[PDB]
């Protein structure tokens, strides 16, 4: 099952510009569907890093957009891989 | 590392079945099947890696392999056509680069088996004109009236093949130009020291082994069928 | 094709030196072999050169490799009669059994020996059986001589061809005619040598 | 002042005619190479990613690896038919390679070879050896690869020689990449986690370069045992995100702080009270 954390670049501050990165890792084998939502929705044009692997062989990715944080809007990022019956999908939490 | 082909030499019918067998007791894994034809190099049919392994190679249509061992490998034509005229020839190898080729199967497929025919072998002794002017003495050997050209001339004194003072036609050459399956002659030379063929104790022998139908192939005409089989003809030297 | 031979074909004379040719775009070069192979015959391996400048020898024969060129010659010195053959370029992509080998079409060679001693003749030959039927047998022309086919459809004439006597050193050129004509005639549409012996 | 070079290589073999190889190339932590299955060149990610080598030297040794992907391609798809049917696709391959520089012109290399993500095969010295819990199978390809002399001389150069010459290269042109220091920023937030009246307090560094670093939750001047430290996260602007997590009691927030120390803040610690 693959690890996704999602995190911000900069200290989030609602009407700011910002980056919003998902880094997906321990997975194999490496073919991988990642998509960033907001509000559920596919943003456009993500910028991935290219696909490597760590000391015990296994895979990372790091993907990574533009956002601006507000009190409304959620933001997401949801994982497609052989290793799961359904996508996964983990919740960017401010707070967290 | 020694490889066997057999047959060496096989005529066959358009639709008819043909196996071509390669043997190697070199405990090699690996076999590969070629065919060499007029202006191409040697290009690769089929090949294995092992018992039940058979890969297609770079062309493979129309033919079957088959790895029932490691030591034998067969090139299967399920059903023969003309362009299927070739040498074939196989090799074996290790985990080595080098391949070790067998000395080449000869495969003729023709439309018809309706005009094939063995030769008639005839031995021509020397003249007593070139002994006295050469202290030489040429015998002359004629296959004539044979279909198709698949034919190996050899000589054979006393019951051991020579191969020193001998030369054979390179080709066969046709009867009837004119005519659509003509049949073919060809003839060869042993030349020997005059004092050798006066020898009366030396027996010399021209034999054609002429490649033919086999046993099961069907045979609907009145004249004998002409299978595979030798031809020859022989003389004693004389003073 | 990926293995280029030059000369096609060529005719030399015994005792004279030949170059042949060979041109690759195969990638990688791991190896390059010649092979010898006479009429009728399987592949006689000459040499096998594996360095990026090589240089090989094996008798009469000697070779060269130039990896960064993709070319090689195999060298034939003082050639000998039995030099008649088709000399084949193969390069291997590996340096195992991974590999593929890539056959080029090959270079013909004709060398054509050298009579000392000529003593054109036409004999008559008579069947071991049969003692109606006889062969004419033309030999002992130097290879200046050419023989022609006959004009007569009813009369069956040979290539030339040369056999060894390798005991006695000694080599001799014949051709063959028969019908059903007599000897005198069998070779008239060829140009014999003035001095030609005819038996009575 | 230890750096690891690593060549990461990828290989998928879907099926018999289907097959992707692509690699990624590390100096440390900082990407210096990318090759894409879609590229015939191998592409710098840095200004400096061709080291000391002339534009010659460099062409020499694309070229060799371009014969080496396509090689190294109908090897693995020949293997496959050599061991039919024991092993069979979809196949992956991972190689690691590369070289470890210590100081004064010492250096060892390596190369690791990994079949459906599990460690198999090294080169080593002269040949291809199997490493300890490696399948008996895998000895008749191992026989067939130390077959290629002309591959073991290569390999043996290029972890010999050009790795160590290379990296030592590396390291002179891109020396201010690679001593680059990026100031951390922290900020605060909380969450409720999973009991019955507890918060957990987390504290957020990022931006920071190079990846030591120290981030301890505080009352006062008394370090926090309970500070869970998180894996270590990559930006795509090659510096470092951390977070520490402290299990508190609500209402008991307060006299708590962030203290962060890293070698770019030259002394001045980063202090965020809750
Ligand atoms: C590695 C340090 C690099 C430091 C410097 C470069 C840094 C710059 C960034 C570069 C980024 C590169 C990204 C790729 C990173 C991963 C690459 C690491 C592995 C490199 C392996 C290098 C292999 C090179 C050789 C090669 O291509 N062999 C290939 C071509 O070999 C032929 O061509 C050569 C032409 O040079 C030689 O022939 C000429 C010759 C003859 C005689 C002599 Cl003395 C010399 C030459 C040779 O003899 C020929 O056979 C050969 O096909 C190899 O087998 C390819 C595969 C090797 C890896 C195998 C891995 C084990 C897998 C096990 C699989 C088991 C599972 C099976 C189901
Ligand atoms: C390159 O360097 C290796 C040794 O270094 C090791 O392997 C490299 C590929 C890297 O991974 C290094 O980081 C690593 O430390 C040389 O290997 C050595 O080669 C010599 C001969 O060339 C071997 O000597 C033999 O010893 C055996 C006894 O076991 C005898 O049977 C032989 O007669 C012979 O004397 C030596 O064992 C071998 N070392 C190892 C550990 O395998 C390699 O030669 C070198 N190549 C070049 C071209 O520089
Ligand atoms: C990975 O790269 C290789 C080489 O660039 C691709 O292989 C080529 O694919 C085309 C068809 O798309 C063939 O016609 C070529 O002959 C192939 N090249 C060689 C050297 O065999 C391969 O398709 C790429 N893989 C993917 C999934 O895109
Ligand atoms: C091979 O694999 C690819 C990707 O998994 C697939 O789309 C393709 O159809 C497969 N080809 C065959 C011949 O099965
Ligand atoms: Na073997
Ligand atoms: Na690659
Ligand atoms: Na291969």
């Amino acid at each position: 099952t693959p690890q996704i954390q999602v995190y911000s670049r900069h200290p989030p501050e609602n009407g700011k510009p910002n980056i919003l990165n998902c880094y997906v890792t321990q997975f194999h084998p490496p073919h991988i569907e990642i998509q960033m939502l907001k509000n559920g929705k596919k943003i456009p044009k993500v910028e991935m890093s290219d696909m490597s692997f760590s000391k015990d062989w296994s895979f990372y990715i790091l993907a990574h957009t533009e956002f601006t944080p507000t009190e409304t809007d959620t933001y997401a990022c949801r994982v497609k891989h052989a290793s799961m019956a359904e996508p996964k999908t983990v919740y960017w939490d401010r707070d967290m | 590392a020694a490889v066997t082909q057999s047959p060496r030499n096989k005529v066959a019918v358009t639709g008819g079945k043909v196996t071509l067998s390669c043997n190697q007791t070199n405990n090699h894994n690996n076999m590969y099947w070629y065919r060499q034809d007029t202006g191409h190099g040697l290009r690769l049919i089929h090949y294995s890696y092992g018992a039940g392994s058979t890969e297609k190679g770079d062309i493979p249509d129309g033919y079957k392999a088959s790895r029932p061992s490691q030591e034998n490998f067969s090139l299967i034509l399920e059903l023969a056509t003309p362009s299927q005229t070739s040498v074939y020839f196989c090799a074996s190898g290790d985990e080595g680069y080098t391949q070790y080729f067998g000395p080449g199967t000869r495969l003729l497929v023709l439309e018809d088996l309706r005009n094939v025919t063995p030769p008639k072998v005839s031995l021509f002794e020397p003249s007593k004109a070139e002994i006295s002017h050469t202290q030489k003495a040429t015998l002359v050997c004629l296959a004539t009236g044979f279909y198709p050209d698949h034919v190996e001339l050899s000589w054979w004194v006393n019951g051991k093949e020579v191969h020193s003072g001998v030369c054979t036609d390179p080709q066969p050459l046709k009867e009837q130009p004119a005519l659509n399956d003509s049949r073919y002659s060809l003839s060869s030379r042993l030349r020997v020291s005059a004092t050798f063929w006066q020898n009366p104790r030396n027996h010399f022998r021209c034999q054609v082994q002429f490649y033919g139908l086999s046993e099961n192939d069907e045979w609907t005409q009145d004249r004998a069928k002409p299978v595979t089989q030798i031809v020859s003809a022989e003389a004693w030297g004389r003073a | 094709t990926q293995v280029e031979q030059s000369p096609q074909s060529l005719v030399v004379r015994q005792g004279e030196n030949c170059v042949l040719q060979c041109n690759y775009s195969v990638t990688p070069d791991n190896h390059l072999r010649w092979f010898k192979q006479d009429t009728g015959k399987g592949l006689v391996s000459l040499t096998v050169l594996v360095d990026q400048k090589d240089k090989t020898s094996n008798g009469r024969y000697s070779a060269t490799l130039d990896k960064d060129a993709k070319h090689s010659t195999l060298h034939i010195t003082a050639t000998l009669l039995d030099d008649t053959a088709t000399y084949i370029c193969v390069v291997g992509d590996r340096g195992s059994a991974l590999g593929r080998l890539h056959f080029g079409a090959g270079t013909q060679l004709i060398v054509i020996p050298d009579i000392q001693n000529p003593d054109p003749a036409v004999y008559q030959l008579r069947d071991s059986k049969s003692s109606d039927k006889s062969v004419c047998l033309f030999t002992d022309f130097d290879s200046q001589t050419n023989v022609s086919q006959s004009k007569d459809s009813d009369v069956y004439i040979t290539d030339k061809c040369v056999l060894d006597m390798r005991s006695m050193d000694f080599k001799s050129n014949s051709a063959v005619a028969w019908s059903n004509f007599a000897c005198a005639n069998a070779f008239n549409n060829s140009i014999i040598p003035e001095d030609t012996f005819f038996p009575s | 002042k230890n750096y690891t070079f690593r060549c990461l290589q990828m290989s998928s073999f879907a099926n018999r005619s289907w097959s992707r190889t692509d690699s990624v190339v590390w100096l440390g932590d900082l990407q210096t190479h990318r090759w894409s299955n879609d590229s015939a060149t191998i592409s710098f990610t840095k200004p400096w990613s061709q080291g000391k080598l002339s534009n010659q030297q460099w062409e020499k040794l694309q070229h060799m690896f371009q014969v080496y992907r396509v090689s190294f391609t109908r090897d693995i798809q020949e293997l496959v038919k050599m061991m039919s049917p024991k092993e069979d696709y979809p196949i992956e391959i991972q190689l690691s390679a590369g070289c470890e520089m210590y100081p004064g012109n010492a250096s060892e290399s390596f190369l690791h070879v990994a079949f459906q993500g599990k460690y198999v095969v090294r080169f080593w010295g002269t040949s291809w050896q199997t490493v300890p819990g490696a399948p008996s199978w895998l000895d008749l390809p191992i026989k067939v690869l130390n077959a290629d002399q002309g591959t073991s001389a290569t390999v043996q150069m290029l972890l010999n020689d050009t790795c160590p010459l290379f990296v030592r290269g590396l390291l002179e042109a891109g020396k201010s990449d690679l001593e680059k220091q990026e100031k951390p920023v922290a900020w605060l937030s909380s969450v409720p986690s999973s009991a019955h009246g507890h918060r957990q307090l987390v504290c957020h560094v990022s931006g920071f370069y190079p990846k030591p670093v120290w981030v301890m939750w505080m009352r006062g001047d008394q370090e926090q045992q309970g500070t869970h430290r998180g894996d270590f996260l990559p930006n795509a602007d090659e510096t470092w995100y951390l977070q520490a997590t402290l299990d508190v009691e609500a209402g008991e927030e307060a006299g708590l702080a962030c203290r962060v120390k890293h070698s770019s803040l030259g002394g001045q610690d980063i202090i965020l009270y809750w």
